[PDB]
RNA sequence: CGUAAAGCGCACGCAGGCGGUUUGUUAAGUCAGAUGUGAAAUCCCCGGGCUCAACCUGGGAACUGCAUCUGAUACUGGCAAGCUUGAGUCUCGUAGAGGGGGGUAGAAUUCCAGGUGUAGCGGUGAAAUGCGUAGAGAUCUGGAGGAAUACCGGUGGCGAAGGCGGCCCCCUGGACGAAGACUGACGCUCAGGUGCGAAAGCGUGGGGAGCAAACAGGAUUAGAUACCCUGGUAGUCCACGCCGUAAACGAUGUCGACUUGGAGGUUGUGCCCUUGAGGCGUGGCUUCCGGAGCUAACGCGUUAAGUCGACCGCCUGGGGAGUA
């Protein structure tokens, strides 16, 4: 998972403030983090699928959030998907 | 109040889920039977066989267990009473036609053991004969002048005498029990939660019921 | 998950009489506390009672005549999945007018007989016998 | 819908169905009244005439529907704003054969070379095929290679299922517990869709000790295309790709709530002098027995097959046939 260092990063660069971590956009973000990390780990092995059904139960997370976070604000929600370079 | 001596109780976990109410628990792993529960009822229940005695009914206290036999053939024979202190054998009361023969057997076998034949005949036909009667004896005693159905049943434990609990309430009549905290309920009419195996418990509740029933009908 | 909190209402009374239980404790609403109240009011429970502000919690306690309990049957009609209206002529009577039907209409809930003596029907949450 | 036919092998998920709690608003569903319409006949309810009846006939009721108008606002829906109990994030730890890659260790089998030694070895119910005087089997030394990891080991653990056991490192998924903070319904289910899915089987390239379909011989038998014996190829092993099926079973779909008990296993944690391996609690998972209830019965029984709610899948006599 994530180190404690990198995820207290993405807490205070995306939430609007220090122990925020239960904010949608935090909780987007450490995803993202997340899953661009494991990308590498699969390239590599391509065969542990074991592990791969816990990188989809993220990617399935993200986008529930993202699509509560559309419903809700659509500005933060886009100001989001830039900043995090998502597609949709 | 604590007008018992000290039996607290008796039983660990083999404990009916039905006596919560009569529970206080404490000490040792072992479940610590409400003595403030038992008293009004158990005062009540003297009253109701007070009110049966002076009606002049039977009330068949039963005490298999042993360590329990005796004192129902102790004062306790004293009232004009029955008793069952040994194997309640199965349809005593259900089928009171079959068990009539029965006790006619032992009527008959009583008087021959000092007037009729009881000498007569090889030794071996005499042995037998006496085995046969003492036989008959403890099987089914007091019970021997009752000629009828009874008004109410006396049970000293509830879960080893359910066999009369059972064919009592098939036949309508009243159950006064002493239940411990293992026994189950709802076959009774007048529980009385307390220890039924101690020695020093059972005379207890055998004198105080015995007490109340030297009033007869006064 | 949760989807009918009604119901949730309705089989905790029914299991706690059928437990004997002295009273049933459950999360509390305007319709919860709505409902317990005609069943009060039509003497099948003897009392309720909520507390708390932020978790509201509502407690009834049940009521047994004899050695049997007195609510009988209590059934959920008009449930999430499908739901049932009745006009005033069609409102229903449970075993013949013993027990009650329990109808939220326009002015609030109440009695299927309340309700036709006001002469307008509703939504039919329940029976109770 | 456990065993009578019936829970998809297991998941993730779009459409769809359903959705905690408070306030305000709307009035779409819903409810009340009214208006218009709903042809006549027919059916039903109240009289006569055919002498009665059938039959004819006056009036009503009904036509359960639709549209519009006026109201009601509890519930469902829409809209706005909240709340924290569902759901999720963060901090510190715990146990584990969870997964993918690499390395390595000991025991044993087979083979190769050599030593010592001599007549049997092996096998079966008994035999024979087979191996052996070209020196076997037995015993000792050295070497090669493949596969699997005794003891630990445990109705023990982990995983959605299939499944996962030597030891070490690397990358990696989930679960659980303590206390606190954070978001604020973000949830449940899921046709079609997508992914994973024992063993056998298939393609290409490797590898090959043991075991062993097919095959060969020896036995048994009336026969023996078998069971037994001696050999033995594919395969079993590795990399990549396909296959997509099993008594893939708990023959029991997922999620949530509620309902007497007893005895165990395993893994956390709070307090009390640990004043040894103690005492009192509080969570997760798991095995056995049993109460009410349920069940045709067997049995299930807080891990329900009990009492309920949401959604999905499936059954409609046997054979023909899961076949054309
Ligand atoms: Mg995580
Ligand atoms: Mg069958
Ligand atoms: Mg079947
Ligand atoms: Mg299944
Ligand atoms: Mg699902
Ligand atoms: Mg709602
Ligand atoms: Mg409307
Ligand atoms: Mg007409
Ligand atoms: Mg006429
Ligand atoms: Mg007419
Ligand atoms: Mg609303
Ligand atoms: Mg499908
Ligand atoms: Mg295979
Ligand atoms: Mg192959
Ligand atoms: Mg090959
Ligand atoms: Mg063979
Ligand atoms: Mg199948
Ligand atoms: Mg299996
Ligand atoms: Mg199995
Ligand atoms: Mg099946
Ligand atoms: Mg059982
Ligand atoms: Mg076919």
């Amino acid at each position: 998972s994530l180190s404690t260092e990198a995820t207290a990063k993405i807490v205070s660069e995306f939430g609007r403030d220090a122990n925020d971590t239960g904010s949608t956009e935090v909780q987007v973000a450490l995803l993202t983090a997340q899953i661009n990390h494991l990308q590498g780990h699969f390239a590599e092995h391509k065969k542990d699928h074991h592990s791969r059904r816990g990188l989809l139960r993220m990617v399935s997370q993200r986008r529930k959030l993202l699509d509560y976070l559309k419903r809700k604000d659509v500005a933060r929600y886009t100001q989001l998907i830039e900043r995090l370079g998502l597609r949709r | 109040m604590l007008k018992a001596g000290v039996h607290f109780g008796h039983q660990t976990r083999y404990w009916n889920p039905k006596m919560k109410p009569f529970i206080f628990g404490a000490r040792n792993k072992v479940h610590i039977i409400n003595l403030e529960k038992t008293v009004p009822m158990f005062n009540e229940a003297l009253a109701e066989l007070n009110k049966i005695a002076s009606r002049k009914g039977k009330i068949l206290f039963v005490g298999t267990k042993r360590a329990a036999s005796e004192a129902v053939k102790d004062a306790a024979l004293s009232c004009d009473q029955f008793f069952v202190n040994h194997r309640w054998l199965g349809g005593m009361l259900t089928n009171w036609k079959t068990v009539r023969q029965s006790i006619k057997r032992l009527k008959d076998l009583e008087t021959q053991s000092q007037d009729g034949t009881f000498d007569k005949l090889t030794k071996k036909e005499a042995l037998m004969r006496t085995r046969e009667l003492e036989k008959l004896e403890n099987s089914l005693g007091g019970i021997k002048d009752m000629g009828g159905l009874p008004d109410a049943l006396f049970v000293i434990d509830a879960d080893h005498e359910h066999i009369a609990i059972k064919e009592a309430n098939n036949l309508g009549i009243p159950v006064f029990a002493i239940v411990d905290t293992n026994s189950d309920p709802d076959g009774v009419d007048f529980v009385i939660p307390g220890n039924d195996d101690a020695i020093r418990a059972v005379t207890l509740y055998l004198g105080a019921v015995a007490a109340t029933v030297r009033e007869g009908r006064s | 998950s949760m989807q009918d909190p009604i119901a949730d209402m309705l089989t905790r009374i029914r299991n706690g009489q059928a437990a004997n239980k002295a009273a049933v404790t459950m999360p509390s609403s305007k319709l919860k506390v709505a409902i317990a109240n005609v069943l009060k009011e039509e003497g099948f429970i003897e009392d309720f009672k909520v507390e708390g502000d932020t978790k509201p919690e509502l407690e009834l306690t049940l009521k047994y005549f004899q050695g049997k309990a007195v609510v009988e049957s209590i059934q959920r009609v008009s449930r999430p999945g499908l739901r049932i209206y009745k006009r005033k002529d069609e409102l229903p009577k449970v075993m013949a007018g013993l027990g009650i039907a329990v109808v939220s209409t326009s002015k609030g809930v109440m009695t299927d007989r309340a309700a036709r003596q006001a002469g307008l029907g509703g939504e039919i949450i329940c029976y109770v016998a």
